Order: C-alpha cells, then structure tokens, then sequence
C-alpha cells in the first residue's frame, strides 16, 4: 500500500513505530499489534521486524567505550578510550596511543620526532 | 507451539562469576514455556527428551569453554568442552569456539557455558550465543 | 521429501565479493523446492518456521565469517559472527571456522555467508559448506 | 524410542589408528539398534535418510580433522574437513575443531573421523565427541 | 555349476544385475529387469573416473593459490583436476598438498622436485 504499512496475503497492515517490534499480523476483525523493543533492544525505522535489534557492544576489550546509550529507537554510539584511536573509517578497534610532533585525538595518530 | 527449541544472546555481566550470561534479547529464540532461562544463566528444559545442545564463545585476547550440565539430584558434570590458544594480536585479536551435540536431558535439567576467562568474551552483536533444540 | 533441508559448498568466487558464493555441486543436498540457491549467493526457505542454519568457513594467511540475515521488508542483519586470526605458518596456514544456530525464518527470507577476506577462504573439497535445516 | 540419533565418546586409541576411536562411555547416546558404532571406528547407520552428522576434535602442538563417508558399494570419500594452525604455545596449546552437515546416508553407510596426528588429540572428559541425528 | 554372478561393468542389486553408470555419469535410479539402470553426466566443476554407482559426483580438485598451487589440467567430467605449484614454488609433499619456495644456496628445482646444493 502506502507509507507506514506494508501489504499481506492481500489486506494491508500498517508498520509499527520506531521503538516496537512486531508481534502479530493485522485481518478482518483486528489489526496489526506491537510490544516495545527490550531495555538494551532498539529498533530505528517504522519496521515490521520480529526481533528488535540489539545495541551496539563497546567492548572494553577492543579499547572502546559508551559515548552515548541507546533509547529504543537508537542504536548505542562508541567511540575509543581516550588514548587510543580508530583502526579504520568506522571505528571497529581502538589501539594505544603509540609514544616516543603533532600528538593523536579519537581517531587521529601521534606523530613522533627528534 | 509444538517444538521445543532455544537460542540466547550472550550479555556483559555484572558479577564476576566464569558463568556467562545470556539475555532473551536481540534476535533471540525461545519456543515456549518447556525452555526457560532460569536466573539469566542457564537454560532449563521442562520435558525430558534428547536435545540437540550447543553454544559459541567468542573471546578476544589457555581459553576454555565448557558446557557443564546440572541435572535435578545429580552433582552437574561436563558435557563438552572446548579449548583454544592464546594469539598475539593488535589490541587483542580474536577467536571463537563453537559446542554442540546430541545429549538426554530429564524434566528440570539446566544446562549452562563456563569459561576460564569470562572478562575477555566479546559480546559484540552475534559473536556470542547460547543454544539448544529437542530432537 | 517432506523434510526441508540444504546444505551447499562453497565455490571460488569470481566477483571476488565479501559475500560467499555457493554450488549445488559434490554431496550437497537440497531437498525440494522449498529450499533454493538464489544466485548461488544464498538459501532461501519457502516455508515460514524455525530453522537452525550453520556454515563452516575455512581461509588462510581479523578474519570474520559473518551470517547476515535477509528477511523480505527488513534490513538485512546479523544472525551470527564467528572471528579468527592469522597464524604466519609458511605459505598461509589454513584455519576453520563454525556457525550455528536456531532462527526463526518466514517465507522468502534468505541466510548468507559474508566473509571480510573473500580471497582467503579455501574452497578445497570439503573445507567450506553452508547449510540449513527445518525444526 | 523412534528417533535415531548418537554421540560417542573419544578414547585413548590403541596405537597406530589415523581413524579415530570411539567409546560408548560417559555421558554418549544411542538412541537404538538404527546406530551402532561398528568396531569402535565408526557411526553406521541402518535407516537411509538425511541425518546431520558432526564431529569435534581437540589437540594440541597444519592439523586435519577429516570427517570421510563409507557408503556400501561406494568408495570412501569426504564429507568435511576442518583444518587448524598450530599453535606454538609452551608445552603445545590446546585446540579444538568443530565439524557439522547435513548429509544423505544410505543404509549400511558408516562414517567417520580421520585426523593428520592422531597422537595429539587430546581424550579428556568433554574434549572429543563424534555423532549424529536423523532429520 | 550355474553363471553365478554379473559381469564386469555391472553391479547386483534386487535378485537383479544391472549396468554400471560409465565414468563420467553419476547413478539416478537403479534397474529392473526390463528398464536398464538410469544415469546422468556429472555437472560442471565435478567428475567421476569410473564406472560408478555413486549418486554424487565429486568436486573437481583445488589448486587454492592461497597455498601456492595453480592449475595444471583442468578436469573432464571424467578426469579430476591437476595441480601444481607456482613458478618458484615447490611440493611440501610428494602428493604435491601445499606448496612452498625453492630454496637458494646443485639440481635446480622442479617444484614437482627441490634444488639440492653444496659449496
Ligand atoms: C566453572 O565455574 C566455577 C565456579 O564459577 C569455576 O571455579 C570454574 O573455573 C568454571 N569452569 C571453567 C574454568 O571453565
Ligand atoms: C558483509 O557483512 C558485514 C557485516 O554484516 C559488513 O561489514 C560488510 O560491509 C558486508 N559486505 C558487503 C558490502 O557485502
Ligand atoms: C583416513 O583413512 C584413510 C583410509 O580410510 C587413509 O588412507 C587416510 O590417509 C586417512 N586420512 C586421510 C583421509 O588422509
């Protein structure tokens, strides 16, 4: 059909708000029902999912931290430890500030020099 | 539903313990009320049967990853376990082990993953699950 | 046969692609047209359920082998993720890694292997299969 | 009981076997005379069928768990084959292996796991298994 | 005493001697007495080099690069693949499994061989 709905075995059911999975179909008698997504679950997007999705893991492990939580419509936001900095673009490791220039930042390097 | 089955998603952990957690979070399974996640830490089926069980740990740096089973008047035991060598890399580097096999569970049996170093599983989005189904 | 069941091996891809390319050839096994191998890049069920899906991925030299789920009207996601390292042996040195677990799956919705080095997976016989199968 | 399934225990082999040996000890499975672990190598089945047949190895010290297929009438061959990298660890370094598919065995065929170093693979509670299910 | 058994390129099975499937052709039913045995040639990128009776070809060798290894011979829907190692590389093996590099320091190598030395 239209924004905000999706199509079935032929009635359309319209999606669920962004922070609700979904849980049943829509028919001739009731429509479409949702329950929110868990206290660590999320969903983005008008979906029509089953299983939210789950936020995004800082693992300390990988020197990463919590910038900002999720809400469940967020996903979660990391970032490094401060003295590490991203292996990449996205910001999958974080390594330590390599010492010995210009220094490093969240994503940037050091630079040493005599 | 019909069939009995189980998959859960590992979670940090507050606590220290070498138990590792498991939430019924994310794309997360659990058929009906014969599988239940008993105190977030392990699995407990209700109907005895034969069960396909098993579970991956995903840990990044002698790691070991057993599945130790606890049946009602019986002293829990060992199902499997799985081993794996500590590998320089980077930050840390990673590595994940997976169990599973064919095992007869009685009414009230729990089965859980215990591992030696539960401060280095990485919990990161699908690395770590926890499992099972009855055949 | 009433059974819904598949399992495929892995084929060298040509696109080298992060996605794994896989062929209905060896001792593979497709049990009717409730399980097909659109573009040889993915399985997909016909018949909503709860299914446990696996795949081993075998590769040599952060090496992770991921199983991205694509649901009709949903963002493809994470089902699983297993990661491994490289051990400098001599030429590459070889490594195996195994996925698995139990999704719930509704009709169209197809399950892929997605690897971060498409050029190191060994496609030597029996080394990297994917594969499913209905509870 | 109606469903064939098995799971073996590992056990410290004779000397001089690539194949490894299996013992219906600790906690195995078998659920019926449709299974039967002839001459302490292998899994035959009785029933033709699609079973999901698997298998884990752990060793320690490029290490080759093979899983090879006999069928009657048929020359062996190879199911799977999961390779792993030594570890360079002080005494050797655990590792494990993990192998697992879905396959069409007809009446009479046996299966089995055939390891490069058979010296190594450790036997301790839990770390060596080998079975199967009927889908 | 009575012919006893079937010939050469056949295969008992149900009371009844059927015909093998020919190298190159894998098994799809087996025979009754009337309708011979039905096969059917093996796919691309698999094989079979003899008459068989199996219901899966195999899958045509792999000469995995990652290992050194390259393409020697193709392989016919009856004849498996053929590999060998890169130019400068050589068998770790006399089966020829993984390669590795000619070693520098008189016989100079083959790959298939090694290059032997002294001063
Ligand atoms: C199992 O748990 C107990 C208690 O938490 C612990 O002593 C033991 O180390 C764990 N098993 C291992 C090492 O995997
Ligand atoms: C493969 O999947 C991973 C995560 O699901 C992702 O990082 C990568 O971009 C994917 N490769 C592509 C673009 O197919
Ligand atoms: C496994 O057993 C076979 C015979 O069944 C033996 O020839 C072989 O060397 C062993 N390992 C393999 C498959 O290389």
């Amino acid at each position: 059909c239209r924004e905000k709905q999706y199509l079935i075995n032929s009635q359309c059911c319209s999606l669920c708000q962004p922070g609700q999975k979904l849980v049943s179909d829509c028919t001739e008698f009731t429509e479409t029902e949702c329950l929110p997504c868990g206290e660590s679950e999320f969903l983005d997007t008008w979906n029509r999912e089953t299983h939210c999705h789950q936020h995004k893991y800082c693992d300390p492990n990988l020197g990463l931290r919590v910038q900002q939580k999720g809400t469940s419509e967020t996903d979660t936001i990391c970032t490094c430890e401060e003295g590490w900095h991203c292996t990449s673009e996205a910001c999958e490791s974080c390594v330590l500030h390599r010492s010995c220039k210009q220094i490093a930042t969240g994503v940037s390097d050091t630079i040493c020099e005599p | 539903n019909p069939q009995i089955a189980a998959h859960v998603i590992s979670e940090a952990s507050s606590k220290t313990t070498s138990v590792l957690q498991w939430a019924e979070k994310g794309y997360y399974t659990m058929s009906n009320n014969l599988v239940t996640l008993e105190n977030g830490k392990q699995l407990t089926v209700k109907r005895q049967g034969l069960y396909y069980i098993y579970a991956q740990v995903t840990f990044c740096s002698p790691f070991i990853a057993s599945l130790c089973l606890k049946s009602p008047g019986r002293f829990e035991r060992i199902l499997l376990r799985a081993a794996n060598t500590h590998s320089s890399a980077k930050p840390c580097g990673q590595q994940s082990i997976h169990l599973g096999g064919v095992f007869e569970l009685q009414p009230g049996a729990s089965v859980f993953v215990n591992v030696t170093d539960p401060s280095q599983v990485s919990h990161g989005t699908g690395f770590t699950s926890f499992g099972l189904l009855k055949l």
